[PDB]
């Protein structure tokens, strides 16, 4: 929940992308708006000799 | 309580046409530079 | 004998139709494009552009 | 640009449709899995779940096939460059209206 | 010999290894 | 279940359609070069007009 620079319309709840996916979420505490993303990215890879 | 009115002389309704009226936010999401088609009651364009 | 000033209102109703929806960086709506009111209209909201 | 164009956008596209894949229901009463789980008991949601499991499988293997063709059409026309790198570029070509 | 090569060659002004035209390629295309 | 398998047959036939576009294009791209080359003058690659 990284702190955002864009504000939002005072009747909306949730925030989409291009890609149609909620990155943005809006705190019912003090109207603060939180971006999401995800915490696991790719996978692993060994190097051998 | 109501009472009733008296028949006089009126004026028949006049029809005209609306132009890119009737739009609102379909849902309670924030979308930014993005183009999303709904499927959802508007008023039609130059209806 | 009465009064009533000057007003004038518009009776409208609204049909079941897909609309095209244009969002600035603020995230308000701008334009509005129409699926099934011109080919022109169809040709912009079926390349979704 | 179109031709350094086209092999961006195609991408862009069913990268963005494989996204879209997943809105829809094959056919089942909800999209995610998470919400089958919650509101049904997993011994009777089992056929729900393969569903999603086969249409996801689906899509993905469409994907895979498109990728596939394109990977083959650009590696035929990294080809062509290779050629025309060795010959236009690398020393003078005799081959008329191929520089 | 009179062969103005400055515009396929890279300038040494900017930090990019870049020629003016490719400069102008990779700016054309998103 | 008809769905299905009608979406399968298509699938499949797109597949083979895609695959056939493919040779047709490689195909193409060689009777282009062949004439670029044998036609709009005289080549010199020996065994190839
Ligand atoms: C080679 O061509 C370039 C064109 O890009 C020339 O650079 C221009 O030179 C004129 C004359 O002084 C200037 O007014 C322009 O501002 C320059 N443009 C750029 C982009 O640098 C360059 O002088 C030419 N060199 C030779 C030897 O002919
Ligand atoms: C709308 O976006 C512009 C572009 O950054 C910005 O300057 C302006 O302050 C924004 N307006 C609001 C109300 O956020």
């Amino acid at each position: 929940l990284t702190e955002s620079n864009k504000k939002f319309l005072p009747f909306q709840q949730f925030g989409r992308d291009i890609a149609d996916t909620t990155d943005a979420v809006r705190d019912p505490q003090t109207l603060e708006i939180l971006d999401i993303t995800p915490c696991s990215f790719g996978g692993v890879s060994v190097i051998t000799p | 309580q109501c009472v009733n009115l008296t028949t006089r002389t009126q004026l028949p309704p006049a029809y005209t046409n609306s132009f890119t009226r009737g739009v609102y936010y379909p849902d309670k999401v924030f979308r930014s530079s993005v183009l999303h088609s709904t499927q959802d009651l508007f008023l039609p364009f130059f209806s | 004998g009465w009064t009533a000033g000057a007003a004038a209102y518009y009776v409208g109703y609204l049909q079941p139709r897909t609309f095209l929806l244009k969002y600035n960086e603020n995230g308000t709506i701008t334009d509005a494009v129409d699926c099934a009111l011109d080919p022109l209209s169809e040709t912009k909201c079926t390349l979704k552009s | 640009l179109g031709k350094l164009q086209d092999v961006v956008n195609q991408n862009a596209q069913a990268l963005n449709t494989l996204v879209k894949q997943l809105s829809s229901n094959f056919g089942a009463i909800s999209s995610v899995l998470n919400d089958i789980l919650s509101r049904l008991d997993p011994p009777e949601a089992e056929v729900q779940i393969d569903r999603l499991i086969t249409g996801r499988l689906q899509s993905l293997q469409t994907y895979v096939t498109q990728q596939l063709i394109r990977a083959a059409e650009i590696r035929a026309s990294a080809n062509l460059a290779a050629t025309k790198m060795s010959e236009c570029v690398l020393g003078q070509s005799k081959r008329v209206d191929f520089c | 010999g009179g062969f103005n090569f400055s515009q396929i060659l890279p300038d040494p002004s900017k930090p990019s290894k870049r020629s003016p035209i490719e400069d102008l390629l990779f700016n054309k295309v998103t």
